[PDB]
DNA sequence: CCCGCTGCCGATTCCGCTGGAACATT
DNA sequence: AATGTTCCAGCGGAATCGGCAGCGGG
C-alpha cells in the first residue's frame, strides 16, 4: 500500500561550506533530494514526505529541550509532496549557520514518525540523512535510539558527500574526493556512523550509504 | 535489387499422357501439377503477394496468346496472385475439373516445344515490372517431344538456350510416369521429384531485405564508419483490417478532425496545445516542446568503451537484438575498421559499449555490440552472417525487484531423476517451425473467406505438447518422483 | 538576354518498424 | 487496477523521376 519518507537534510555551515574548487556538499544535496521528491510528484504515488532540516537558523522543532534539539526545524509533516514541498527547496538558499547535530534530527525523525503514524496505515517508514558529519557527535542516547529503530521496524539510510578516503565533477564513474577530502572529524564521524549502522544490520547497512 | 518483384510461369503439359492415372486410382499427374500449382498461388499470395505468376498450357487443341501459335493457352498472363485466379484453376481440380478442362480447350495435339518456349518469353518480356528472377516450372512427364522430329529439337534447344542468355532459368519437375523418379530425362542441357515441398512447405512467411537504420558509428571524435542497422528477427504480426463498407464492399476514407471549441469550427494543428494535470495544477506547453524534451544525441552509435563478453549476463534483455553490419557507400573504407574491430573483439572476446540513437529526436539508449563470427562449410551452412548484434541493455528501471525472500534447497537425489525424465526428454531444438497458431489459423480462415470453399482448415498446433507421447515415454518414474518424500499428508 | 542540354537532387510512393495512446479483460 | 492486444501516428529506406540550377553555345 502506501509509504512514508522522512528526509533529514543538513543545511549545517561546514556542508554548505564555500566550494573547493568542485561544487559545494549543500547544492549535491539539494540536487539529490529535489530529483527524489521530483519522481515522488510526477510519478503520482501514494507516498508521504516529511521533510526536516538540521543545523538551521531557528529551531522549529516540536521538541526543543534545553540546549539540545536546536537548529533543528521540521518543514513538512508527512503529507502528499506537491509543488509546495518542491519549489520550497527550490526557494531554500539560506543554509542557516548554526551546525548543531544530526543524530538529534534523527530522533526527532522518529518522534515525528511516531507522532504522524495514526488514522493513516502505513507499512513502511523510511528515513534519509544527508550530513558532512562535520559537527561535534550527540552520545546522550544511542543504545536506545537503536532500540527504538529495530522496534519501530524501520530502515534509514545515510548519504554523505564527496569526503569518502580527476576533476570528479558530479559523477563520473570514478574517485569521489578529488585529492584529500575528510578531516578527522568527518573521520569520526563515517566511523561512528558505520559502526551504529552496523550494528543496526550489519553489511548490507554499510552496503545503504552513498555519496 | 530490392524492388526486384519475383516472376514464375507455370507450363504444364496436356497431351495425353496426364489424363490416364496409369492404370492406378491414386492421381492423374496433371491433377497434380493443378494441385501443385494452386498449393503454390496460396503460398504466395500471404508470402509474396506482390510476385507474378502465370497459368500456361500447351499441347491442347485450341489456342491463346499474343502471338497465335497454334496450341498454346495461356490461361493466365502473369500478374499478382488472387481469389479469382486460384479459383479459376480450382475449377480444374479431380477428373470433373478434368473433363471441364477437356471441352473448354481440349488436350491431344502436337506441340512445338518452341512456340511455347517463345510463349513464355513474350509473356516475360511484356511486363512493366523490375523483374529479379524469371524462372519456369514445366510440369510435363514425356521424355522426347521430339519422338519424331530433329529439327523440332534442334530449334527447342536452341529456344532454350536463347531464353537462358536473358536469364530466364527453366527448371522441370518430372510429375512421374509409373510413380516413381526412374525416368532420367537427358535435357540436362535445357535445365539448370522435389515436389511434395512445393505441395506443402510454407504455410506462411514473408519477404524483405532492407537497413532499417543508416547510422554513423564514431569513434568518439571523428573517426566515423557508416554502418547499416538490420533486423534478422521480427515478430511478425497480422496485416491491419480495412475499414470496408457494408453495402458495396468498399475502402472508406477516414479523415480524422477536431474542433468545436464549444462553438463548432476547425481547428488547426496551431490553435492546440499539450498539457498534463499533475496533482492539482496544470503544466502546458506546445507541440514541439513536447517533442524536444527528448533529444540529447544525433542519430549514431558512439563508443563508450569495451567490456569483454562474460560480464554482461545474458538475462538482461529487454528488446530484441539487431545487426550492426558495415556499410561503406556513406563514408567509404568503414569495412575495413568494421573487419578488424570485428577480428580484434572475436580474439579478445570483448563486446563494444555503444549509445545508440536509432532517429533524429530519441534518448539515448545503451546498447552492446557483441561480435558475431561467420559460420559456413563445404555445404555452404550460411546462417549467420559476420558482424555484431547489438544487444539493448536495460538501464534502472527497466529491472525489477522481485520477492527474493524464498530460498529452499532440495535433496541432491531429485536431481537425479530430474536428470532421467529430462535426458529421456533432451530433444533437438530446431532449425525452424513452430510456426504461430494465431497466425497460421488467421491465414486458413481468410483463405476460407476469400476462397468460400467447405469450411476453414484448422492448423495444427505444432507448439502444443504431445502429452500422451510425453506420458507414455517417461512411463513408471513421474509417480516415483511424486511420492518420494512428500505425499499428500491429508 | 537567349537557348539548350545534363547532371543531380529533391520529393513522392511504397513499405516497414516503432512508439504512443486506447482498448478490454480478472 | 495490471496487462496484453489493437490501433493510430510518425520516421526512414529505397527506388523513381522530374525539374531546378548552372553551364556552355548561339
Amino acid at each position: 500500500n502506501k509509504a512514508a519518507v522522512v528526509l533529514c537534510m543538513d543545511v549545517g555551515f561546514t556542508m554548505s561550506n564555500s566550494i573547493p574548487g568542485i561544487e559545494s556538499p549543500f547544492e549535491q544535496a539539494k540536487k539529490v533530494i529535489t530529483m527524489f521528491v521530483q519522481r515522488q510528484v510526477f510519478a503520482e504515488n501514494k507516498d508521504e514526505i516529511a521533510l526536516v532540516l538540521f543545523g538551521t537558523d531557528g529551531t522549529d522543532n516540536p521538541l526543543s529541550g534545553g540546549d539540545q534539539y536546536q537548529n533543528i526545524t521540521v518543514h513538512r509533516h508527512l503529507m502528499l509532496p506537491d509543488f509546495d514541498l518542491l519549489e520550497d527547496i527550490e526557494s531554500k538558499i539560506q543554509p542557516g549557520s548554526q551546525q548543531a547535530d544530526f543524530l538529534d534530527a534523527l530522533i526527532v525523525s522518529m518522534d515525528v514518525i511516531q507522532h504522524e503514524t495514526i488514522g493513516k496505515k502505513f507499512e513502511k517508514r523510511h528515513i534519509e540523512i544527508f550530513t558532512d558529519l562535520s559537527s561535534r557527535f550527540s552520545k546522550s542516547q544511542l543504545d536506545i535510539i537503536i532500540h527504538s529503530l529495530k522496534k519501530c521496524d524501520i530502515s534509514l539510510q545515510f548519504f554523505l558527500p564527496f569526503s569518502l578516503g580527476g576533476p570528479f565533477r558530479l559523477g563520473g564513474h570514478g574517485p569521489s574526493f578529488p585529492l584529500k577530502g575528510i578531516t578527522e572529524q568527518q573521520k569520526e564521524g563515517l566511523e561512528i556512523v558505520k559502526m551504529v549502522m552496523i550494528s543496526l544490520e550489519g553489511e548490507d547497512g554499510l552496503d545503504e550509504i552513498y555519496s | 535489387k530490392y524492388s526486384g518483384r519475383d516472376s514464375l510461369i507455370f507450363l504444364v503439359d496436356a497431351s495425353k499422357a496426364m489424363f490416364e492415372s496409369q492404370s492406378e486410382d491414386e492421381l492423374t499427374p496433371f491433377d497434380m501439377s493443378i494441385q501443385c500449382i494452386q498449393s503454390v498461388y496460396i503460398s504466395k499470395i500471404i508470402s509474396s503477394d506482390r510476385d507474378l505468376l502465370a497459368v500456361v498450357f500447351y499441347g491442347t487443341e485450341k489456342d491463346k496468346n499474343s502471338v497465335n501459335f497454334k496450341n498454346i493457352y495461356v490461361l493466365q498472363e502473369l500478374d499478382n496472385p488472387g481469389a479469382k485466379r486460384i479459383l479459376e484453376l480450382d475449377q480444374f481440380k479431380g477428373q470433373q475439373g478434368q473433363k471441364r478442362f477437356q471441352d473448354m480447350m481440349g488436350h491431344g495435339s502436337d506441340y512445338s516445344l518452341s512456340e511455347v518456349l517463345w510463349v513464355c518469353a513474350n509473356l516475360f518480356s511484356d511486363v512493366q515490372f523490375k523483374m529479379s528472377h524469371k524462372r519456369i516450372m514445366l510440369f510435363t512427364n514425356e521424355d522426347n517431344p521430339h519422338g519424331n522430329d530433329s529439327a523440332k529439337a534442334s530449334r527447342a534447344r536452341t529456344k532454350a538456350g536463347d531464353l537462358r542468355d536473358t536469364g530466364i532459368f527453366l527448371d522441370l519437375m518430372h510429375l512421374k510416369k509409373p510413380g516413381g523418379f526412374d525416368i532420367s530425362l537427358f535435357y540436362r542441357d535445357i535445365i539448370s521429384s522435389k515436389l511434395e515441398d512445393l505441395l506443402r512447405k510454407v504455410r506462411a512467411k514473408e519477404t524483405r531485405k532492407r537497413a532499417l537504420s543508416r547510422l554513423k558509428l564514431k569513434l568518439n571524435k571523428d573517426i566515423v564508419i557508416s554502418v547499416g542497422i538490420y533486423n534478422l528477427v521480427q515478430k511478425a504480426l497480422k496485416p491491419p483490417p480495412i475499414k470496408l463498407y457494408r453495402e458495396t464492399n468498399e475502402p472508406v476514407k477516414t479523415k480524422t478532425r477536431t474542433f468545436n471549441t464549444s462553438t463548432g469550427g476547425l481547428l488547426l494543428p496551431s490553435d492546440t496545445k499539450r498539457s498534463q494535470i499533475y496533482g492539482s495544477r496544470q503544466i502546458i506547453l506546445e507541440k514541439e516542446e513536447t517533442e524536444e524534451l527528448k533529444r540529447f544525441d544525433d542519430p549514431g552509435l558512439m563508443l563508450m568503451g569495451f567490456k569483454p563478453l562474460v560480464l554482461l549476463k545474458k538475462h538482461h534483455y529487454l528488446r530484441p537484438s539487431l545487426f550492426v553490419y558495415p556499410e561503406e557507400s556513406l563514408v567509404i573504407g568503414s569495412s575495413t575498421l568494421f573487419s578488424a574491430l570485428l577480428i580484434k573483439c572475436l580474439e579478445k572476446e570483448v563486446a563494444a559499449l555503444c549509445r545508440y540513437t536509432p532517429r533524429r529526436n530519441i534518448p539515448p539508449y545503451f546498447v552492446a555490440l557483441v561480435p558475431q563470427e561467420e559460420e559456413l562449410d563445404d555445404q555452404k551452412i550460411q546462417v549467420t552472417p559476420p558482424g555484431f548484434q547489438l544487444v539493448f541493455l536495460p538501464f534502472a528501471d527497466d529491472k525489477r525487484k522481485m520477492p527474493f525472500t524464498e530460498k529452499i534447497m532440495a535433496t541432491p537425489e531429485q536431481v537425479g531423476k530430474m536428470k532421467a525424465i529430462v535426458e529421456k526428454l533432451r530433444f533437438t531444438y530446431r532449425s525452424d517451425s513452430f510456426e504461430n497458431p494465431v497466425l497460421q489459423q488467421h491465414f486458413r480462415n481468410l483463405e476460407a473467406l476469400a476462397l468460400d470453399l467447405m469450411e476453414p482448415e484448422q492448423a495444427v498446433d505444432l507448439t502444443l505438447p504431445k502429452v500422451e507421447a510425453m506420458n507414455k515415454r517417461l512411463g513408471s518414474l513421474v509417480d516415483e518422483f511424486k511420492e518420494l518424500v512428500y505425499p499428500p499428508d491429508y
